[PDB]
């Protein structure tokens, strides 16, 4: 259909177009019934209550898409031709991209092989030149996203502040990057945008955390994902030690939004902050909520 | 060669059933191995086979051999390279009239 269209791009840079306009022109069309494939697998807990089970959180799962390619052309040569690109776009080290685009613009999720791919019938694949290929792929990161949004302020006097404008559209919580160069104090938002996951949702509400003084060239990426280390300095210095049990709590939470204040001082050569915001989603398509 | 030397059909060849009979014989019987009789080529049957006596003429008698069969079919082939004929069954039947 042309409301979806669904492409691939291998880890070599090939694309494949495997459902909606210009489908099968790389010889790789998609077979129905895929599945983890528009929800986030989400559990919840749940712990015995006063009347059963009581809620307890929730806790997301990584994405386990199976699905099938068919592999087709006229002549046995072009088949294996075909069959030996779609193998060479796939790995299990590395990832390759997979995107849905709709009229709520192009979603991407970053899928490895999970496991060997299940190809050809029960004869051998030369018969045919036109064969099944089951995908057992997964997602790390469930998460659909988009690109992310980057914003630059730089600035050449020794005091500066700025207003960095964020907004959550997605419906999942987002952990925000900076990179800030050096030297100079920065001072960086932690709002917690009414979040309890601290019990200090409103006492946190324009949080400021204070980074450590960075001397010359110890330029400094701060990533609140708590997958990443929040201080990673370009040069190796153990910045996080000169920290003082402080960090980065709190994510973007969906639906909130604000001029967020990036304040720079002791700046004698002024400085650059960059602002990267992801843009997660839980589904490859959704219309916008507020 | 033209079409009629090619086909070489035979009419003679063609044996019609005018006049068929059914014998029935006990099991310790001794089997007939042959009709024909060794001394001069006659209709001889063995001791033992007792005709049924007539039986029905529309009905006739039908002979029915039915196949059970196998396909096997290779890997690296699209349709069965061979088949295989496990066993053969044989039936006749017909209809009686004497009691």
């Amino acid at each position: 259909t042309d409301f979806l269209k669904i492409e691939l791009i291998g880890r070599d840079g090939s694309h494949w177009v495997l459902s909606g306009p210009g489908m099968g022109q790389q010889g790789v069309t998609l077979n129905p019934n895929l599945q983890q494939f528009y929800d986030a697998p989400v559990k919840t807990l749940y712990v015995p209550g006063p009347f059963g089970e009581e809620y307890a959180g929730k806790r997301v799962q990584r994405r386990e898409i199976v699905f099938s390619v068919q592999a087709y052309d006229e002549d046995p040569d072009t088949w294996s031709t075909v069959d030996s690109l779609w193998r060479w776009a796939w790995d299990y080290d590395e990832e390759s991209e997979l995107r849905v685009s709709t009229s709520d613009g192009t979603r991407f999720l970053k899928v490895r092989l999970m496991e060997e791919p299940k190809p050809y019938y029960e004869k051998d694949p030369h018969i045919t030149a036109d064969n099944p290929i089951v995908m057992t792929v997964t997602a790390t990161f469930p998460y659909w996203q988009d690109e992310p949004e980057e914003l630059i302020w730089t600035t050449l006097s020794t005091e500066d502040m700025t207003r960095f404008p964020v907004r959550n559209d997605g419906d999942v919580p987002v952990w925000l990057k900076w990179t800030l160069t050096a030297p100079g104090l920065w001072i960086l938002p932690d709002f917690s945008w009414g979040n309890d996951m601290y019990s200090r949702g409103r006492e946190d509400l324009g949080r400021t955390v204070a980074m450590p003084e960075l001397v010359a060239g110890e330029h400094v990426s701060v990533d609140s994902d708590p997958r990443v280390q929040t201080l990673i300095a370009v040069n190796g210095m153990p910045t996080q030690n000169r920290w003082k049990g402080n960090d980065l709590l709190y994510p973007l939470m969906p639906g909130k939004g604000a001029e967020i204040p990036v304040q720079l001082k002791n700046a004698p050569e002024g400085g650059a902050c960059k602002l990267t915001r992801p843009r997660w989603y839980s589904r490859p398509w959704s219309r916008p909520g507020v | 060669t033209d079409f009629y030397t090619i086909k070489d059909a035979q009419a003679d060849l063609a044996i019609a059933p005018l006049n068929l009979t059914v014998l029935l014989a006990p099991y310790s019987t001794t089997p007939a191995t042959t009709l024909e009789s060794p001394t001069d080529g006659s209709l001889a049957i063995p001791p033992g086979y007792k005709s049924v006596g007539h039986f029905e003429k529309q009905a006739g008698l039908t002979l029915g051999n039915e196949f059970d069969s196998k396909d096997i079919e290779a890997y690296g082939e699209p349709e069965p390279i061979r088949t295989i004929i496990n066993k053969r069954t044989t039936t006749f039947d017909f209809a009686m009239y004497q009691n």
